[PDB]
């Protein structure tokens, strides 16, 4: 007999992968683009745009 | 405009690639020449410096050759534009499908 | 010290989908209006 | 070391640019951002009649 | 004789000696 | 050493091909002008067509 309230946590595993990071004028990250997920993402990250 | 944008974008990416060349080791154990001089003595670090020099020389000669090709193409385009200025603008040209 | 638990009815683990999560700063430098690519351990998108 | 007008996030030390050159550094004394600009530009030229 | 040349001729209203079309042309390309 | 030899061969091949590209571009421009003048009309230029 016990209670634990209400909670939920997610556990994910990281993998070695290249990411294209977008930086604004403030200096923070706004979006990220993959290279090994979608062909469109690969096209976006190979053109660096 | 593509004809006015490619001549600038290609130059910008060539300059950026020239900058990127100095971030590569060319098979050495460091990229900047100061780190090798600070961590290794110059008599034994001579081969590392020499391979860095020859890699940078190869990159710069590749950039120079690409720039000479681009200069030849721009000179051809400028000669075409000068002929167009002399004929199409500075008079009436009888050459059909040219102006 | 610790005590042991008693067997009971539990729930099997569930599997969900991530949506643009697991992104951090890969280094301690400042970047402004650039698009810089790094090789580092990240979490995949839609993993 | 010029006085810059851009503020850094409170976990960074260095700062790069589009050309990937360290042209911005944070002074650890009282947390001010200073730019980096080389002092030697170009070369000399001589005009002769 | 009816030919409007203000688009290609420079206008004294602006300090630059540019025509409006070449103003747009310079602003078009980075 | 095999790497630097293979890069030298590829660089000289790329230079040669780019020179041939310039020559082919010049010939293509000449052929296009010749078509547009001699073919798509009558050219007054003597000893050109
Ligand atoms: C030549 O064309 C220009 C178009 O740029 C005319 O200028 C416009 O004139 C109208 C009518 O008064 C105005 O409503 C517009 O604001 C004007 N635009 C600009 C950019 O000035 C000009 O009137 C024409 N001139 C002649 C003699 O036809
Ligand atoms: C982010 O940049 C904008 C654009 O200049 C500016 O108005 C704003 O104050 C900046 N925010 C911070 C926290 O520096």
């Amino acid at each position: 007999g016990w209670t634990a309230g209400a909670a939920a946590y997610y556990v994910g595993y990281l993998q070695p992968r290249t990411f294209l990071l977008k930086y604004n004028e403030n200096g923070t990250i706004t979006d990220a683009v993959d290279c090994a997920l979608d062909p469109l993402s690969e096209t976006k990250c190979t053109l660096k745009s | 405009l593509g004809k006015l944008q490619d001549v600038v974008n290609q130059n910008a990416q060539a300059l950026n690639t020239l900058v990127k060349q100095l971030s590569s080791n060319f098979g050495a154990i460091s990229s900047v020449l100061n780190d090798i001089l600070s961590r290794l003595d110059p008599p034994e670090a001579e081969v590392q410096i020499d391979r860095l020099i020859t890699g940078r020389l190869q990159s710069l000669q590749t950039y120079v050759t690409q720039q000479l090709i681009r200069a030849a193409e721009i000179r051809a385009s400028a000669n075409l534009a000068a002929t167009k200025m002399s004929e199409c603008v500075l008079g009436q040209s009888k050459r059909v499908d040219f102006c | 010290q610790c005590v042991n638990l008693t067997t009971r009815t539990q729930l099997p683990p569930a599997y969900t989908n991530s949506f643009t999560r697991g992104v951090y700063y890969p280094d301690k430098v400042f970047r402004s209006s650039v698009l810089h690519s790094t090789q580092d351990l990240f979490l995949p998108f839609f993993s | 070391l010029t006085e810059s007008n851009k503020k850094f996030l409170p976990f960074q030390q260095f700062g790069r640019d589009i050309a990937d050159t360290t042209d911005a550094v944070r002074d650890p004394q009282t947390l001010e951002i200073l730019d980096i600009t080389p002092c030697s530009f170009g070369g000399v030229s001589v005009i002769t009649p | 004789g009816g030919f409007n040349f203000s688009q290609i001729l420079p206008d004294p209203s602006k300090p630059s000696k540019r025509s409006p079309i070449e103003d747009l042309l310079f602003n078009k390309v980075t």
